[PDB]
């Protein structure tokens, strides 16, 4: 979904 | 084994390429995997002098960080677990204050290994603010070297074929960090390279572990956290793990540091290990990005097993337009090939  | 006599050591390495050698990103990837760079699982490029993303960065005060992230440190003789307290919304005006003030600045020190020995003394205490994870860029829009938001690599077939959007992985992040703000111990997402621009400020430290010894961090992480290991497949994944350069010593895991001043560029590369810290006040913009040899990496990287969330990408593209023969072998479960990492393309 999204890199953190 | 002509790729094996480079780099021998392992050594992280750095380059300065002249203008001419800077303005073909891939070309000069292949570069620098031709001189073994790779095997240390993080370079250094310095850009050439005239080479410049941004005129000023005077025009970013009000530039606002979302989700800045309170870093709590818990643990002890070298090892740590980091906890991410998200904050409120702030400026970067806001964020460079509490930055500079008495309470979060750098300690004065001689060397920098000094500093070094007060981050791995300090980590848990004092808990920094780090303005991680703002999705944007600051290069300038006609800027066509090293472009962070556009380097054209293979990577851009992900959303070319699906038009899905990874925030940090396909698109950039920029990073303020303040005096110990912390990276944790990780490989990127789906084990791809990263690129990292030190755009102002304080510099940034990094450790480094060859990708060719990476399995042996990972079984010194599982015996330091057990109880991790049996919850995830891949725990490294959720970024939370700290450890200091004197414990990786004392297990014989090979490693290197490299300090990033302002101007220059970080490449990590597939599957290699990689956390640091902050000196003081900067800024910092990265994303991921591709190479034909990545793929075999792609295809065999090791998931997060325990949330939902995680980047996953699916490798079928990839197989299919450069690896055709294989291609029926991967699908069907077959395909047994094994990673060497000292090896270009
Ligand atoms: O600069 C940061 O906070 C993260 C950097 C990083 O994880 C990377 O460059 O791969
Ligand atoms: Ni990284
Ligand atoms: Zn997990």
């Amino acid at each position: 979904a999204r890199k953190s | 084994s002509e790729s094996e006599t480079l780099n021998p050591s392992a050594r992280i390495m750095t380059f300065y390429p002249t203008m001419e050698e800077f303005r073909n990103f891939s070309r000069y990837i292949a570069y620098i995997e031709s001189q073994g760079a790779h095997r240390a699982g993080l370079a250094k490029v310095v850009p050439p002098k005239e080479w410049k993303p941004r005129a000023s960065y005077d025009d970013i005060d009000d530039l606002v960080i979302p989700a800045p992230i309170q870093q709590l440190v818990t643990g002890q003789s070298g090892l740590f677990t980091q906890y991410n307290i998200q904050k409120k919304a702030m400026t970067v005006r806001e964020f460079r204050k509490i930055a500079n003030s008495d309470k979060y600045c750098t300690p004065r020190y001689s060397e920098f290994e000094e500093l070094e020995r007060k981050y791995w003394k300090n980590l848990t205490f004092n808990p920094p603010i780090y303005g991680a994870d703002v999705n944007g860029t600051l290069y300038e829009k006609h800027v066509d070297e090293w472009n962070i938001g556009r380097l054209r690599t293979i990577l851009d077939l992900v959303e070319k074929e699906s038009g899905i959007t990874i925030e940090g992985v396909n698109t950039p992040y920029l990073y303020f960090g303040m005096w110990k703000t912390s990276f944790a111990w990780h490989t990127e997402d789906m084990d791809l390279y990263s690129i990292n621009y030190l755009h102002f400020g304080e510099p940034k430290s990094w450790y480094s572990v060859p990708p060719e010894h990476g399995k042996r961090l990972e079984r010194l992480a599982k015996g330091f956290f057990p109880g991790s290991a049996q919850s995830c497949e891949a725990f490294l994944r959720h970024k939370m793990t700290l450890i200091s350069p004197l414990m990786l010593k004392k297990y014989g895991i090979p490693f290197d540091k490299v300090t990033q001043e302002a101007g220059e560029f970080m490449i990590t590369f597939p599957y290699g290990y990689h956390a640091g810290f902050n000196h003081g006040f900067n800024c910092a913009e990265s994303t991921n990005f591709a190479t034909r040899r990545w793929i075999e990496y792609g295809k065999q990287a090791v998931l997060c097993s325990c949330r939902k969330d995680m980047v996953k990408i699916s490798m079928d593209v990839f197989v299919r337009k450069f690896q055709p023969e294989r291609y029926k072998l991967w699908k069907a479960g077959k395909d047994n090939t094994v990673i060497d990492h000292t090896l270009p393309t």
